């Protein structure tokens, strides 16, 4: 028996072999009954959204926009003060982005049905970082780790605002 | 390698849990139509068709009994836990006559918190009609901590019974010879179970319930009453209430049992403080029952040259009119589980009905006679359980006749001779049923039409043509004269229902002489007629379960089959199951009439309030005597009149009873769709629905089929019973809680 | 206004109903003692009743002559939160349910044992299909266009 | 008496004949199927209409069909 | 035959010699109908939990964390900590650890090779070869049993008599 | 835990779990936002 590298008292999970964040961490075996490509796509998207949202917290409490609506240093209270109209526009824009970036196939059964789709690979690289394949793997691992850390931190900041109410500081 | 058990017969594995229908040879292949799903649950406990060995069936039955007892223990633990945590039992103890027992609080969601009634004692919740508070008080339970510990013990016992079932199916399963030791089983169930349970309960009553309840009746608050264990360690806390414990057990071993007359009395009647039976009388009763049952347990020969053989007893009881007599009955009852189930279920339902009668007749718990909802609910529930169990006993007798009956082994015995003249039995029972129905009901209809025609002197009433139940009144007179004449050591009659004084607790009547007039004559004959018709249906099912003049090979079609075909003019419902279906309907009718008679008679001529000068005013006002003799009277002065509380319960804490009233009406009417219709129409409608699904590519792989004819009948009867019983349940509960 | 109804904010019978309910609840509250849980529960009932009546008053709700909110479901967007928006919400949810059920039926209908996978659900595949129902309006008007939504003549018919 | 008809979809599996409770059906030689036999109904006067015959028929929509008709003490199953 | 612990009782027939802390003590034959690895894991879990619990009870009756909520005796600390939510955090993280334990014990029972109670947690070494590991396993088992009995006595005495650290 | 998880995948257990979850979130929505006669928006 091999046993996992992360959880040393557990057997090595299956389906994670050719990935860019494999430390053998899957005690519940989510990769066995869920497609690993979909799981990586979801992890990357959740991580990127969490990173953007954490940066949004830190900037919102600091900078903010001119106007009476955009005057709440607290993100949770800003979600309510801003009203539904600005939020629904963000929702529709995110939907438009989702549609055009995945080119129609948006669901768990439709995406990766034909393969030829690296999980999380939207081809988005205008600044050109990533031409060298040597640093590409390191950049992918850094993105994954930062995304996970940002998921934890996004939960932390949101719940700090809920239990205190003032801000993050 | 024990001689009674087999070790590790079945492996404890989850593999068969993932293969539904593995028990059945036909269902194991997997579902092809939706009929497979229904067949899966209809054959789950039919262990006879799952194995060909009586040993395996017996082991499955034994483990199923353990599972059932674990379920019962879990239910009891839940009841005690609710009494401990979500009840006003402590408040009810200090004010039994003014606080309504409640042991279930309702969460505040969707406005349902209105169900939390003003039960009293600074409590909000649902009023409890199961009488647990009175039972706990009779047990001497004076604190909610004791209820919590009883709940914990119930949980432990439930786990123990689950473990016992698992152990005796998978680790050590008893052999067939162990199960067939009916002599040993009877000896143990009679001495150990019954007698030693009575003895242990008598000990508990004498040492815990007798002193604690005596202190409670004396006015001592539950907080200053000593803890129950102190009544055992200290022979002076109990010797003050009953000054006979000072002599210890010496009077018992010296045969001077007269010294124990302090706490082993024979009084009769009711406790004037609580309205229940004297707990000293109860303890003496349980002691006598224990001795009698222990003695009765030393009857059958088990392992020594001592006792009886049931085979030799039965085989010696022949006669000129009965041929071989009881020869072969021992083989029938030791090789067929269905025959044992028939006998046990019939006698068990009859026992439940007898229990229901003796409950209200002689209230055995403190402050339970003045809790009218508890009395009504207990009687109705126990009578319903008795009727259901009796129908089940008839059903399993029919099942035994179809499946486990061997013609060769029963040559010219009682079973054979009964089948040989089944025609005579059924024809005479038919004549008796027609006679009884004609008379009882047509006397009711004659009263109704005489009243409708303005001829009040032509009725079958007390102020008219009178049918006095003289035989029952003679018995009532004999019982009220028994103390001092035939029961010379009695101080009071067994029940005040036979006659005597009005017993009231807190201005509320506990018991009172139940007068019998022409109204009781008619309703008693209605009871006899309904019981006779139910017996007719069930006995026709049992006797004609194997063959008939219509179908000479009905036994080859099994116990459960819809018909033999449209031929012979139509052979619907010829099974024996279709007789347990009709008998279920008629049992519902009979029990409904019985509980209606009880409710109206008690409310009109027993229950009520007593004025300080001794004037008795009842709940309804004595309208039973003159208005229960016509069907219009039953419709108006009982159904319409006492349904006022149910229909006016909206917005109050009894609104749940009105909602259940309406829902039970809905379910009862829903049943008639299955009872009146047939399978072909529903199959052909499912055909068009399946066409639509196929048109939308959503037709299931498991082909949807209409419920089988037998399952359609079963669904119809189940819904009919549920709707009717629920309607009566809501009506009774709302009416008797409001007033 | 519409159909002769009037706003509940100006309906006297509505306020009479509120006052009567509050009075009944307070009378019930009078028979308990101090800050005991029954009094807390009755006070919560009173607070919830007042909040519900206030919300119904300030909700563009039309009340009849009985002082009860009447629903205007003719289709006008003015009273669109009474029927139209809940109608859209239910249509979305029910279309989701039907779409995931149909997709699961058609997916396990092409396996070796289609009937086995209906009593014993393939939970991985079931979860995969169920979370994909958020696009059911788009999936339905992408399968109907391709002719994959409707059968044509392989469907069975009775004798006549 | 009821009417019983046999149709050439008969596969000669004999399940109808051995299910008749009144000896109405019998197997007769034939050349329209592999078994070389077809059911016959030469004693329909004893037909009771129980339709056990067509409950045992494996062919798609039956090869033995029972049409209920005039009633008789034999067809009504009257022991009296 | 003739188990070491109870010399007049037969050997439990499931504990021959190949388990740490195996003196053949199973009079009521718990090992005759339950997996040995399962019972070993349960015993080791109890040992560790009760060792931590005894140390915490004794220490918290001496040293208190800053704050008014932490100014109660260990006997009354349960009702205070549950109200403050202190025990909720322990419950959450213990539940996470116990779900991972569900996975681990399932894998151990269905093959794998993980010894009962072996989570491979060993930042320091403290056990370099087989002999040291066996000796330290025996020490852990004995200390855990002693601490289970000690916590039992501590709780029973403290509940009987509401005394401070000397629970006599 | 290979056949136990298959047992939990049966129709009755899955339907019971799904209906329990469904009733749960419905009841909790009605607890946190009670007496909702119209759409909140
Ligand atoms: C077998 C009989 C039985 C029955 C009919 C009930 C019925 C009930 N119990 Mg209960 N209970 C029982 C046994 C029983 N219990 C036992 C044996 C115990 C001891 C462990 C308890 C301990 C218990 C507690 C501690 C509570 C209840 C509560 C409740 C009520 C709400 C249940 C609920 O929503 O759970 C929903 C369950 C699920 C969704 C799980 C699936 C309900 C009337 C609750 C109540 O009345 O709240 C006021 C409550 O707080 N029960
Ligand atoms: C004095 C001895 C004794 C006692 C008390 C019982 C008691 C019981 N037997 Mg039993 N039985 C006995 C001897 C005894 N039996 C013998 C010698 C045989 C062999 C012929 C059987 C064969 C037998 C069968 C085949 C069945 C029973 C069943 C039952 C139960 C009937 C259900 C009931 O009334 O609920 C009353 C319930 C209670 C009062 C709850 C408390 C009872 C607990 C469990 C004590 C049980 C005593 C037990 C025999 C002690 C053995 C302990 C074990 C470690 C050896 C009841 C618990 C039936 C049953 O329900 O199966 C489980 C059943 O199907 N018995
Ligand atoms: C000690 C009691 C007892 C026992 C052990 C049995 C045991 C048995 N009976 Mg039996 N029976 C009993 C009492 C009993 N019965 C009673 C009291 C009646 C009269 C109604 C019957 C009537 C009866 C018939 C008519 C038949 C049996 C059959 C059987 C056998 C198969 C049972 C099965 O698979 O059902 C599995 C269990 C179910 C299908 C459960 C069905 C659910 C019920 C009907 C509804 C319950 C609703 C419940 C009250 C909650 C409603 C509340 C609502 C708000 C939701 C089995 C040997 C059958 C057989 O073939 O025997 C060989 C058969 O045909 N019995
Ligand atoms: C109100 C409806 C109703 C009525 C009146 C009856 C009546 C009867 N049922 Mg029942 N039954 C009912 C509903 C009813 N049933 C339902 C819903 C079911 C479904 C489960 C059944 C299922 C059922 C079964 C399975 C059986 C019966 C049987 C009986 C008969 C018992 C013998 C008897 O009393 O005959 C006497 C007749 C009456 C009491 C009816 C009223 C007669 C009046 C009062 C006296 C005579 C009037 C006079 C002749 C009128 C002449 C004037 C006229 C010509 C103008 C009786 C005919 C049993 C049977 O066959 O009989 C033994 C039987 O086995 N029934
Ligand atoms: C079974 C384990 C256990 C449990 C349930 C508790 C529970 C409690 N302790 Mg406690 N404690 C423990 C072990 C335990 N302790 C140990 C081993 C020590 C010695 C360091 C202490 C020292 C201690 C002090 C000094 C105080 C408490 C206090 C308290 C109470 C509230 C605050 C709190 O949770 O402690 C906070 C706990 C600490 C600050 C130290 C805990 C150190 C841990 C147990 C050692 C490392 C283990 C590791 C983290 C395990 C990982 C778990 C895994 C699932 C990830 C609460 C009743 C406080 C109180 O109210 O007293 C009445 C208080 O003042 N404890
Ligand atoms: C399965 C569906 C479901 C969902 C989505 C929730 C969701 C929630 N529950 Mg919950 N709950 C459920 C079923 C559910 N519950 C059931 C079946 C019970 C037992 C009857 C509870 C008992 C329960 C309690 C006791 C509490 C929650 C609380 C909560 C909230 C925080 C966690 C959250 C809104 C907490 C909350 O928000 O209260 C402040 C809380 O204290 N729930
Ligand atoms: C089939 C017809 C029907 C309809 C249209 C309604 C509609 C309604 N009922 Mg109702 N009800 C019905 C049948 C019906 N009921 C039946 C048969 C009963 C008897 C059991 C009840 C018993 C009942 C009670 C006891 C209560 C309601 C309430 C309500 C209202 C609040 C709904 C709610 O919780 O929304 C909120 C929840 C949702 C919208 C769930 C969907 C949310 C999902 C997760 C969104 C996710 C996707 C984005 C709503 C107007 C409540 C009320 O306030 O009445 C005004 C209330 O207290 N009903
Ligand atoms: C009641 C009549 C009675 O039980 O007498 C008892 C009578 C005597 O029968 P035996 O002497 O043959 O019974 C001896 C043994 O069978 C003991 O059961 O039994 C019958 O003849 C049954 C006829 C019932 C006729 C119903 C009227
Ligand atoms: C921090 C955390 C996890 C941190 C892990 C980190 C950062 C490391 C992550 C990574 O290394 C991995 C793993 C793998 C790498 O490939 C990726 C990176 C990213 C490198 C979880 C916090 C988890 C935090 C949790 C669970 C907090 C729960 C708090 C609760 C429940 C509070 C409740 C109360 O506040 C209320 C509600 C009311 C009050 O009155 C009472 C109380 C009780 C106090
Ligand atoms: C609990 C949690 C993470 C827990 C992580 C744990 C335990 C990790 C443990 C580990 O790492 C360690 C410790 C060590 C590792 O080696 C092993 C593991 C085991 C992996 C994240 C919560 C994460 C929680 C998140 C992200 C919640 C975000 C909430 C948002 C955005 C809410 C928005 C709103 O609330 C507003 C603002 C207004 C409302 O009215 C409307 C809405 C819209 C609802
Ligand atoms: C409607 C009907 C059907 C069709 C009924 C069917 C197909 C039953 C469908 C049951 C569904 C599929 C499952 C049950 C759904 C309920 C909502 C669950 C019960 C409610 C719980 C609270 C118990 C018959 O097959 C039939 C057969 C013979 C005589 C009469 C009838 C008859 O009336
Ligand atoms: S279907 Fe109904 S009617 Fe036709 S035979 Fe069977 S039972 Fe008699």
């Amino acid at each position: 028996k091999v046993f996992s590298k992360s959880v040393p008292f557990l057997l090595k999970p299956a389906g994670l072999d050719g990935m860019v964040g494999d430390v053998g961490f899957d005690p519940l075996g989510f990769a066995t009954f869920i497609d690993i490509r979909w799981l990586r796509e979801a992890e990357l998207k959740n991580g990127r959204v969490a990173m953007l949202a954490f940066l949004g917290f830190i900037v919102q409490e600091f900078i903010r926009l001119p106007g009476d609506l955009y005057s709440e240093p607290n993100g949770v209270k800003a979600f309510f003060q801003v009203g539904p109209q600005p939020l629904l526009q963000i929702f529709l824009f995110c939907g438009f982005l989702e549609f055009n970036m995945h080119k129609g196939k948006l669901t768990q059964v439709d995406m990766f049905e034909d393969g030829k789709r690296e999980p999380g690979n939207f081809g988005f690289d205008p600044l050109g970082f990533g031409k060298d394949p040597a640093k590409r793997e390191r950049y992918a691992l850094a993105e994954l780790k930062n995304g996970r850390l940002a998921m934890i931190a996004i939960g932390g900041l949101v719940h700090h605002a809920l239990v205190t109410g003032h801000a993050t500081f | 390698k024990s001689t009674i058990v087999d070790f590790n017969p079945v492996e404890t594995s989850f593999e068969k849990w993932a293969k539904p229908g593995q028990f059945s040879r036909t269902l194991a292949k997997g579902p092809k139509t939706t009929t497979w799903i229904w067949n899966l649950h209809a054959d789950a406990h039919d262990f006879d068709i799952q194995t060909n060995s009586l040993q395996e069936v017996s082991r499955k039955i034994f483990s199923a009994h353990f599972g059932q007892l674990a379920v019962i223990f879990l239910w009891l633990s839940g009841m005690h836990f609710h009494g401990a945590y979500f009840s006003n039992y402590s408040a009810w103890l200090t004010n039994p006559t003014s606080t309504k027992p409640s042991a279930q609080i309702v969460w505040p969601i969707v406005g349902q918190e209105v169900l939390n009634a003003d039960v009293g004692g600074n409590f909000q919740g649902i009023q409890i009609t199961s009488g647990f508070f009175q039972l706990w008080r009779a047990e001497g339970i004076t604190s909610e901590v004791e209820l919590y510990w009883t709940a914990v013990g119930g949980l432990v016992a439930s786990f123990l019974m689950l473990f016992a079932g698992w152990f005796h199916y998978h680790k050590a399963a008893p052999k067939l010879e162990w199960f067939q030791n009916v002599e040993s089983m009877l000896n143990h169930h009679l001495a150990g179970l019954l007698g030693l349970g009575s003895l242990s309960w008598a000990g508990h009553q004498i040492h815990i319930a007798l002193p604690i309840n005596k202190l409670l009746d004396l006015g001592v608050s539950p907080e200053e009453i000593p803890l129950p264990y102190e009544f055992i360690l200290n022979r002076d806390l109990i010797a003050q209430l009953y000054p006979s414990f000072n002599k210890g057990l010496t009077p018992f071993f010296t045969l001077n049992w007269g010294e124990y007359s302090d706490f082993l009395t024979f009084k009769g009647g009711l406790n004037p403080v609580t309205g229940g039976l004297w707990l000293t009388d109860t303890a003496h009763h349980h002691l006598a029952i224990a001795v009698l049952f222990i003695v009765a347990g030393h009857m059958y020969k088990t392992n020594w040259f001592l006792g009886h053989s049931i085979k030799t007893i039965l085989e010696a009881h022949k006669g000129p009119f009965t041929g071989e007599g009881h020869k072969g009955l021992y083989e029938v009852l030791t090789t067929s589980w269905h025959a044992q189930l028939a006998i046990n279920l019939a006698l068990f339902g009859s026992l439940s009905i007898i229990v229901a009668h003796h409950m209200y007749a002689m209230p055995p718990y403190p402050y339970i006679a003045i809790d009218y909802p508890t009395q009504l609910s207990l009687f109705t529930h126990h009578v319903w359980i008795g009727g259901f169990c009796i129908v089940g006993g008839a059903a399993h007798g029919a099942i035994f006749f179809v499946r486990d009956y061997n013609a060769a082994n029963n040559y010219n015995n009682l079973i054979d001779r009964v089948i040989r003249h089944r025609d005579a039995i059924i024809s005479h029972l038919n004549w008796v049923c027609i006679f009884l129905g004609c008379h009882s009901f047509g006397l009711y209809v004659h009263n109704d039409t005489m009243r409708a025609l303005g001829r009040s002197q032509d009725l079958f009433s007390d102020n008219a043509i009178a049918l006095k139940p003289i035989f029952a009144q003679f018995i009532q007179n004999l019982h009220t004269l028994a103390p001092g004449s035939t029961a010379p050591n009695a101080l009071t009659t067994v029940s005040y229902a036979f006659g005597g004084d009005v017993i009231s607790v807190g201005s509320k009547i506990a018991m009172m002489p139940i007068s019998l007039g022409t109204a009781d004559f008619l309703v008693h004959h209605i009871h006899a007629f309904t019981i006779h018709v139910t017996v007719l249906i069930l006995l026709k099912g049992v006797l004609y379960s194997r063959n008939s003049r219509l179908i000479p090979d009905k036994a080859n079609l099994g116990f459960r089959f819809p018909c033999d075909g449209p031929g012979r003019g139509g052979t619907c419902q010829v099974s024996a199951w279709d007789h347990v279906f009709l008998g279920l309907f008629w049992m519902y009718n009979s029990i409904s009439i019985v509980i209606f008679h009880f409710s109206w008679k008690m409310q009109s001529d027993v229950w009520g309030t007593v004025s300080p000068t001794g004037a008795v005013s009842h709940i309804t006002g004595g309208n039973f005597a003159q208005s229960s003799i016509t069907i219009n009277g039953w419709l108006r002065d009982f159904l319409w009149s006492q349904a006022a509380q149910v229909v006016q319960s909206y917005g109050s804490s009894l609104s749940a009873y009105g909602l259940i009233f309406l829902g039970a009406h809905f379910i009862w009417a829903f049943s008639l769709m299955f009872l009146f219709s047939g399978r072909g129409y529903w199959q052909e409608l499912i055909e068009s629905i399946v066409w639509a699904h196929n048109k939308l590519k959503v037709a299931p792989s498991i082909q949807p089929r209409a419920l089988s004819i037998t399952q359609g009948r079963a669904v119809g009867v189940a819904h009919y019973l549920l709707g009717g019983i629920g309607t009566t349940w809501a009506f009774f509960l709302a009416r008797i809680i409001s007033v | 206004d519409i159909g002769g109804l009037n706003p509940c904010k100006d309906s006297e019978v509505f306020q009479k109903r509120l006052a009567k309910t509050v009075k009944k609840l307070e009378n019930r509250l009078k028979k308990y003692e101090e800050g005991t849980p029954p009094q807390i529960a009755i006070q919560q009932q009173i607070t919830q009743t007042k909040q519900r009546f206030t919300r119904y008053a300030d909700s563009n709700l039309l009340c009849g002559n009985d002082g009860l909110p009447h629903l205007i479901t003719d289709g006008r967007w003015s009273h669109g939160s009474e029927f139209l928006l809940p109608s859209i919400l239910f249509l979305y949810i029910s279309g989701w349910i039907g779409w995931v059920g149909r997709k699961y039926i058609r997916t396990v209908g092409q396996t070796s044992n289609p009937t086995e996978k209906e009593i014993i659900i393939d939970v991985p595949l079931a979860i995969s299909i169920m979370t994909s129902g958020f696009l059911w309006p788009f999936a339905a008007w992408q399968e109907f266009l391709s002719g994959d939504l409707i059968a044509s003549d392989e469907t069975i018919t009775t004798s006549p | 008496s009821h009417t019983v008809k046999i149709y050439d979809t008969c596969i000669g599996c004999t399940q109808c004949v051995r299910a008749c409770p009144t000896d109405v059906l019998e197997m007769v030689p034939w050349d329209g199927c592999k078994a070389g036999q077809i059911a016959s109904a030469p004693r329909t006067e004893d037909c009771v209409g129980c339709k056990r015959c067509e409950t045992a028929c494996p062919t798609d929509f039956l090869s033995v069909r029972v049409y209920l008709g005039g009633e008789t003490t034999r067809s009504l199953g009257l022991a009296y | 035959e003739k188990s070491k612990a109870v010399p007049f009782l037969p050997r439990p027939a499931a504990l021959d010699g190949s388990v740490v802390g195996d003196v053949g003590f199973d009079p009521v034959g718990f090992t005759s109908w339950l997996p040995l690895s399962y019972l070993q894991e349960a015993e080791i879990k109890h040992c560790r939990i009760a060792m931590l619990a005894t140390l915490g009870w004794i220490v918290a009756d001496f040293v208190h964390l800053p704050g008014a909520v932490h100014e109660v005796s260990s006997l009354a600390a349960h009702d205070v900590a549950v109200k403050s939510g202190a025990l909720a955090q322990i419950l959450i993280w213990t539940s996470i650890a116990e779900a991972i334990s569900v996975i681990a014990i399932s894998q151990m029972l269905e093959g794998s090779g993980r010894q009962p109670g072996d989570f491979k947690f060993d930042p320091l070494n403290f056990a370099k070869d087989e002999k040291s590991l066996k000796k330290m396993q025996l020490s852990e088992l004995k200390n855990g049993r002693l601490a289970m009995l000690a916590f039992s006595g501590i709780v029973t005495q403290a509940a009987l008599t509401g005394h401070a650290f000397p629970y006599m | 835990m290979k056949d136990f998880l298959k047992y939990l995948s049966t129709a009755p257990v899955l339907l019971t779990a799904w209906l329990t979850f469904t009733a749960g979130f419905v009841i909790e929505i009605n607890r946190f936002y009670p007496d909702a006669l119209t759409f909140p928006f």
